[PDB]
């Protein structure tokens, strides 16, 4: 992934996030806990559902038939038609195969990104009251309870009241 | 704190631009592959030819008597088709098919051909019917009394119509000169049809020939398309298989080859040989031949495009 | 201090990978649309046949007399323009167009024929010119005296310069064999020709027909292309319409078809039947059948690339 | 935007701003200022005239014609040259709209890379001086008059003279 | 610390989407450009035709005796190839040579025709073979005794073999009505051939024409392709060059046209004229008419494909 | 590059650094020094590898020929085809242009990405020991000897150590 993020910087995923893409997984003073950001999530799926639907669209070309399959028609044109038939054929699949192998990539590196883009709203939320380690968790230096580790999820976290004591 | 993204145990596989086979949280195929063995007609005007060759419908042998005037939406040949009677041919075939094809259906409209002197029965136990007859938009012109001879005849039509009109008629080789010149008169036969933008001539060429359906003898049949206003001049002295009337088209139609059933409780636009290939996605790799508004037919079986992050198992 | 980007009002929409009608801060066309109704020769050596079939210019009918022998870099058909006289036809005619289209233009020289008891007059009301003749670049061989007989005569010419050379000849379907055996002998006629790699032979076939242009004959043109130094044998006994002359390209050269004024004012490279497409643009919804160097032509009426940035109105 | 800068966490652009692409709003003791930046803005419109450029290209491919629109050739031959004609109607067509659609996703995300070229110029340029909110400003922590705000448009603000002072 | 990157004095520039000509570290062709100007056929079953023409290895003339029933994987023709004898030509020959080469080879089988009061001889200086004689697969059924009249003969096959049958039969061509009137009987002859779904008839042109190698007479080969179980007949009185054998498709196979030496020591699935590119890149810009398994041919000379980060020298 | 690292915020690679494509360039207290970083080179390595090969597979698609050299064919149905041919030819340009181009521009920022990753890995493990001057050094606030310098390549630096001595 192009950002370093998916795949990357952040280990694995999780299996038990089954709620959203995406998420926070805190470990406060009392207990832990496990919730999908909504957001973030969003984004990327709306956007994915995008190029889902640019591919479903409707070749409104009609195209009548030339061959026979009952009674050949002559050989000479017969052949020609085919050649150009399957240079055809050679073309969309070519195309075919690009544009999956294509969008693809992008689809990939559009999660990192929006993994990456949340992470980034994380950090710079935080100010200067906790720590960037690595794993992609966030250490705070202060107690930050139930209301509070969820104060930065929903983001309402105000660094300042908890600025000093940090 | 920490924030993640999700992931499950078995994801699926899907080709990169610079990998192969890379897990996903989850993709969805892109070529269809899926038939439906019927031809879905919901909704729209069929017309099974089944015994009835499509070219047939336009001279008139037994089989198509059914489908001399037919107006439709769809027009589907069977492989049990046949377009003919007295055994013989149809100059230049597949180009009319393609017409009729798409014509919508067909109207007839007499040629105004009245004729003198001369018989205008000339039937054959080829084209049985009602206890032997000819064909049926035709009229086989024979010489009055055996061994005859046939007038200097010319007969012309103009189609006054805004649309073009399909014109056909057919030349008749018998199976020997000593047919011919009891037939029709004696000596050289010569058929030439001419238009605005058109000018051929016949010649029919009497000789041995082996029997197919209890003839030696041979019915070619030949078209044209008469333009709006435009005139087709028939000159002919025997050997000529006159056409009692002409053809129109409707309007649009689809043509397709099925060996398989109708059915009208599915919709279909993609139709083929073996069914109807009902499908939203983008390619195909059912029938290279398919027709209507399909998806490009490929030749992989399947291009799954990710629909999710890369998938990252503990 | 902050830092961010512009933004317009009103920002322009277009499609994405991902998304469909996103404002992006400015965009552009893609598919040409705009047509110069006029054919833009600026530059370009021009001739406009007119009221002259190309292929005519190669027979030489009164409506070609000034252009049996022309030069150019654009060539130009006219929907008034024909390439008879007596009335007739080109067989296999398209393609020596596609041909002459791109020939830059011809240039004649004599076949060397010369010929012995018979006349080379032959003219027509059909052909009307200086008050009746007959083609141009052609001899209508006739037979010396009424029902007389045209010798067994053969007449030969080879190609002795550098790029293959184009000859003609004619066939004359007289409106019955009693014209044919009078204009020429009586009996059997054949025309055939010969070289390296052709090898045809043809039969008249007079009889009955309409009455085109004063005459009820008819006269159809054949052509084959001569190799350097390669020789072509044309071997008759009448009904033959021998040719005069030969052809040579000139060289390159463009032919199009159009309704449209000549304008030397403007320059274009991509021709069709209403204008010039004047663009430096990839694609085109203008014509299908757009010819020379074009922009290749879509479906999509618009196709707007973004040259901007997302728009993020306040 | 893969990048999450331009309509990410920059909420919307400035309509004022019709000096560059990007640029600097500052709000120092005295009164504020908007200046763009020559830097970024060159630095995109260049490559995206790039594109521009890539696709305005002559195809000095001619074609001669096959039909003919008065005088129409024989039915086979005819339907063959149409159906061929079409189908490469029907690539051609599929080829403009994927270039274009593709095209774009990447002119746009082109952009937001820029962007977020110059806020990470900004902020390894401030050091520890100032601090990162989220809305794409920077609050310095010391008086920085105008031709300190500029100072730092430039690329010539030097940390340390104010480092303590910060 | 820092950290960076690599860079090397002299990159490689590249087209970008954005760019043109950009440095980059490193890049590597796509489009092939080397030749291999021999006809690698390593492990590959090859017959060099020679101076036999493909088509000459159906009817039998002396430059084939030698390939009349061969068997290959690469077939392979020559310029010098001649398919000839006696002055003429296949009708509708390309198609003929469309299937040929990939026939894989052919299999000669006799038709069973055996005949009565007429000669079976008929030879020809033309076609020179141990010292003057005709064809090979061929029987130039000729009239007994001179001016005699050839009787109204009738002979038929029937392919009861799997795969389809090729069969051939030859009209000949005399070079006047008396040579006609005096090798077969006299007055009209025709020749009709007969099949499930085939059905023309011929006839003869006997007249002048020029005299290539020694013969001014011409015989011209036609051809069908007989379906499993069917049968084909034919009807003649004369002018008929019969079929001594039929033929059949042993399987696959590729025919090229070289002018270029074989070489059975490298290995190569896309030929032409002038060699085999051998290559594993996507994109070749040395023949637009390469065979097999190529790949696709372009216009550019080079797409360089960037293997490597951006250059930045110091 | 899409990242602003290389041919960005980082000036000019390095000529002497012919070990990889990444690396290290430290000045401790004693002598400097410049190793190659082996991780990230590989991942940009084996996925340009990945494409190159993407590119180079077999068309077992076989067409037989349809023309003719020697004897040309009618002349109507040969300019069909030979239109038809150019056509192909005009398409399969077409693409192998766009596809090279394309690629290309990935290829490129692909690069950027990696080393970018690189340094965010860097940064992020030193934590608060080192500073982030903007030419892509690491200025770290304590004697980093030998084995120090070299402890943050493999990934084994722990700050904490020397937190307090930072
Ligand atoms: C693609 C298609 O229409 N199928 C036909 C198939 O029925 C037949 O076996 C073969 C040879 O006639 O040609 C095609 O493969
Ligand atoms: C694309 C083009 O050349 N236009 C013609 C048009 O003039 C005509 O109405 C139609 C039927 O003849 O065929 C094409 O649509
Ligand atoms: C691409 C190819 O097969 N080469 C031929 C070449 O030999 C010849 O000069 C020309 C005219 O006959 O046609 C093609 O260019
Ligand atoms: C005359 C002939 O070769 N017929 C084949 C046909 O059987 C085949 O289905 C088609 C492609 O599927 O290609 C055609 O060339
Ligand atoms: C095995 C599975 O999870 N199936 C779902 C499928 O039903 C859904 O259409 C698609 C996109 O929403 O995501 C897949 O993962
Ligand atoms: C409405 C408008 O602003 N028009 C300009 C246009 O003149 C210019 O060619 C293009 C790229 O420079 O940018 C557009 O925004
Ligand atoms: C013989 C025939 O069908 N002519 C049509 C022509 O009218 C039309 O313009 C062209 C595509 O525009 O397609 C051709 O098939
Ligand atoms: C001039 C040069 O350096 N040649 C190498 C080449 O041998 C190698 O195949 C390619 C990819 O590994 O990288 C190139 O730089
Ligand atoms: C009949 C004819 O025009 N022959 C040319 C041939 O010489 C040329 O090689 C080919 C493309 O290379 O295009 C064909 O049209
Ligand atoms: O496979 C499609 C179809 O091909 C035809 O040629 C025959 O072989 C049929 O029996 C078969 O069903
Ligand atoms: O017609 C299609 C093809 O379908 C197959 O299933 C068989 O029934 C064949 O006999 C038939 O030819
Ligand atoms: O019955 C299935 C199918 O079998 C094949 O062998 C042919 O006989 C077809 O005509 C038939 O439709
Ligand atoms: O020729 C093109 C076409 O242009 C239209 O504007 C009308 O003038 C038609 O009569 C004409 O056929
Ligand atoms: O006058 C415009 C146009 O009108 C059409 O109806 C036809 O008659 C064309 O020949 C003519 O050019
Ligand atoms: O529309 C293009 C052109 O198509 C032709 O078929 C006629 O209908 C013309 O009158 C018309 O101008
Ligand atoms: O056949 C290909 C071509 O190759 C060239 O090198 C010459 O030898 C020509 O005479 C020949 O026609
Ligand atoms: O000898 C090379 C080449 O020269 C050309 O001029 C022709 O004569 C070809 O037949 C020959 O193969
Ligand atoms: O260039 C390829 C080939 O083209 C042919 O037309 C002749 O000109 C040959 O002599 C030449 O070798
Ligand atoms: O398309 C409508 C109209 O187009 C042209 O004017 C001609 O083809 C007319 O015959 C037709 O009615
Ligand atoms: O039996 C599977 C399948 O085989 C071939 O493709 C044809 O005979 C089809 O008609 C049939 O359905
Ligand atoms: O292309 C130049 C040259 O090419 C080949 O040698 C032949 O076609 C020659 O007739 C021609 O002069
Ligand atoms: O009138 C608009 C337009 O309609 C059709 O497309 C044709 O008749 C054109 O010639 C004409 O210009
Ligand atoms: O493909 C195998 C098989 O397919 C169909 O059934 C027919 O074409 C058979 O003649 C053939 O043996
Ligand atoms: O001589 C270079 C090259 O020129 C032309 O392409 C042809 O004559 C080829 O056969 C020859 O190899």
């Amino acid at each position: 992934g192009l950002f370093g993020a998916i795949a990357g910087f952040i280990e694995n995923g999780w299996e038990g996030l089954i709620d959203g893409w995406y998420g926070f997984r805190h470990q406060n003073a009392q207990g832990e806990g496990t919730a999908a950001d909504y957001k973030s999530t969003q984004s990327a799926i709306d956007q994915i559902t995008g190029k889902l639907n640019r591919l479903i669209e409707k070749t409104n070309q009609q195209f009548e038939l030339i061959d026979n399959e009952f009674t050949e028609v002559e050989k000479q044109i017969g052949n020609v038609i085919n050649w150009t038939r399957d240079s055809m054929t050679e073309v969309w699949s070519y195309n075919a195969e690009l544009l999956v192998a294509m969008e693809n990539q992008h689809t990939i590196d559009l999660t990192d990104s929006e993994m990456n883009k949340l992470y980034e709203r994380v950090k710079r939320q935080l100010r200067e009251n906790a720590e960037e380690d690595g794993t992609g968790c966030f250490e705070i230096f202060h107690k930050c309870d139930d209301d509070c580790m969820a104060s930065i999820r929903n983001n309402t976290y105000d660094h300042s009241r908890y600025r000093e004591e940090a | 704190i920490c924030l993640g993204h999700h992931a499950v145990s078995n994801g699926t596989k899907v080709n990169t631009l610079t990998e192969r086979g890379v897990e996903v949280v989850n993709a969805t195929e892109t070529v269809e592959r899926t038939n439906v063995p019927r031809i879905c007609s919901k909704g729209k005007r069929t017309v099974d030819l089944g015994q009835c060759g499509l070219l047939g419908t336009i001279t008139g042998p037994p089989q198509c008597d059914q489908f001399l005037e037919f107006s439709a939406d769809l027009i589907i040949e069977r492989r049990e088709g046949s377009d003919v009677c007295y055994p013989g041919k149809f100059v230049n075939e597949e180009a009319l098919r393609q017409i009729l094809r798409e014509s919508g259906g067909i109207d007839k409209e007499t040629m105004g051909f009245t004729y003198s002197g001369i018989r205008t029965n000339g039937a054959t136990s080829a084209c049985r019917r009602s206890g032997s007859s000819f064909y049926a938009e035709m009229k086989w012109l024979l010489s009055n009394t055996d061994n005859a001879a046939f007038p200097q005849m010319t007969k012309s039509y103009k189609n006054t119509r805004k649309d073009p009109a399909l014109i056909i008629w057919g030349i008749h080789h018998s199976g020997s000169t000593t047919e011919q010149t009891k037939l029709y008169g004696s000596g050289n036969k010569l058929i030439t049809v001419g238009s605005s933008n058109y000018q051929q001539s016949f010649v029919p060429s009497p000789g041995a020939r082996p029997q197919v359906n209890g003839q030696s003898g041979r019915i070619d049949f030949h078209w044209l398309m008469l333009n709006p206003n435009d005139t087709v001049t028939f000159s002919f002295n025997g050997a000529f298989i006159a056409p009692d009337r002409a053809s129109f088209l409707r309007g649009k139609s689809m043509g397709i080859q099925s060996s398989v059933q109708v059915d009208a409780n599915c919709e279909g636009d993609c139709y083929h040989s073996g069914g109807t290939i009902i499908s939203n996605l983008p390619f195909q790799n059912i029938n290279s031949r398919a027709v209507g508004k399909c998806p490009r037919y490929v030749k992989q079986e399947s291009l799954m495009l990710a629909t999710g992050m890369k998938n990252v198992p503990e």
